[PDB]
């Protein structure tokens, strides 16, 4: 109940990227509250089934942080993103991997 | 290590 | 200086079971330890290695105390809801947040204990460790049972005594993951916008702890006033990463300086973007 909070995304890789160069796909979820979200690293708009989370924690206003990865190697051709739902959002937002970003 | 001693509740 | 801490979250479902309890433990930005009451066998695990010394004897208690936690803020939420005459259909939050923070010598410079309601300010333990201020009417309730029960000497003593002994055994165990600092590996990247302006993108990663200031100076002077910084993120190998963009005019480029300062750089570092 009472407060909701919009959370904030980012999608970047551990390492600089390098074509076929195994890294890990990052999607860091902060600012959100309540703890209730769906998170999801795509792979061609696929659903990645191995991907781990942090436990869940909270910064010092009391909004939550996770962090989902997994294991990935990148490619010219792959394209990769990351798909948030929460209570916050109309629908979920898809937010695509730039490499330099 | 956490508080061993029970916390009250709210 | 450092500090331990300890983040609880009580999740209460609309009658889908007993609310769901998550600890982590932090010392500095490092995270050692976790218990989640969904897991199937719900015990508290480590997440350092540092903390993989401790033996079977402390685990095995550790779990006590959060499955504990987990009964106590059950019974804190049905409580929270009457305060609040907030219907049983809902879904509520209860946070909390405790710990110590000593000095270079391991003595105490500040406790904390506090909690958070449906993402609000609800009780906290004042600096002196004797008192509590409430945020509203339902939280003075809390305050008057505690006052009445001397919580706060309970809570005082943890926080001057155990928090502090932990944490020192803590930073004698992972002393050098604990005292040492990650300097980032930092660079600059050029992407064109147009014909006429280009953005240049100051880099920091792989850095311990995640405090760190990126600043675009033109000239030496600074330009925070046109910088997108994005939030201080995690790589997921306990580093962190951060950049710092500015939006300049094509042949400009080489007046731009990014200035990284961090615990792991002996004094402050200048960037240029390198064709």
């Amino acid at each position: 109940e009472a407060i909701q909070r919009t959370p904030k995304i980012q999608v970047y890789s551990r390492h600089p990227a390098e074509n076929g160069k195994s890294n890990f796909l990052n999607c860091y979820v902060s600012g959100f509250h309540p703890s209730d979200i769906e998170v999801d690293l795509l792979k061609n708009g696929e659903r990645i089934e191995k991907v781990e989370h942090s436990d869940l924690s909270f910064s010092k206003d009391w909004s939550f942080y996770l962090l989902y990865y997994t294991e990935f190697t990148p490619t010219e051709k792959d394209e990769y993103a990351c798909r948030v739902n929460h209570v916050t959002l109309s629908q979920p937002k898809i937010v695509k991997w730039d490499r330099d970003m | 290590s956490p508080n061993g001693t029970i916390r009250n509740i709210l | 200086s450092h500090s331990m801490r300890y983040f609880y979250t009580s999740v209460s479902r609309p009658g889908r079971g007993e609310p769901r309890f998550i600890s982590v433990g932090y010392v500095d930005d490092t995270q050692f330890v976790r218990f989640d009451s969904d897991a199937a066998s719900p015990r508290e695990e480590p997440r350092a290695p540092w903390i993989e010394q401790e033996g079977p004897e402390y685990w095995d208690r550790n779990t006590q105390i959060y499955k504990a936690q987990a009964q106590t803020d059950r019974e804190s939420l049905r409580n929270l809801r009457g305060y609040y005459n907030q219907s049983e259909a809902g879904s509520h939050t209860l946070q909390s947040m405790y710990g110590c923070d000593v000095g270079p010598d391991g003595r105490l410079l500040r406790g904390h204990d506090q909690y958070a309601y449906d993402g609000k300010d609800y009780i906290a333990l004042n600096e002196d460790l004797r008192s509590w201020t409430a945020a509203d009417t339902a939280a003075q309730i809390t305050q008057r049972k505690w006052e009445a029960a001397r919580e706060a000497e309970q809570r005082r003593a943890y926080l001057e005594g155990e928090c502090v002994e932990w944490l020192r055994r803590y930073l004698e165990n992972g002393k050098d993951k604990l005292e040492r600092a990650d300097p980032p590996k930092t660079h600059v990247t050029h992407h064109p916008i147009s014909d006429h302006e280009a953005t240049l993108r100051c880099w920091a990663l792989g850095f311990y702890p995640a405090e760190i200031t990126l600043t675009w100076q033109r000239d030496g002077e600074d330009q925070t006033q046109d910088t997108e910084l994005v939030e201080t993120r995690p790589a997921g190998d306990r580093t962190f990463q951060k950049w710092a963009a500015v939006v300049v005019p094509s042949g400009e480029e080489q007046r731009y300086t990014c200035h990284v300062q961090h615990e792991g750089l002996p004094k402050p570092l200048t960037l240029r973007w390198e064709p």
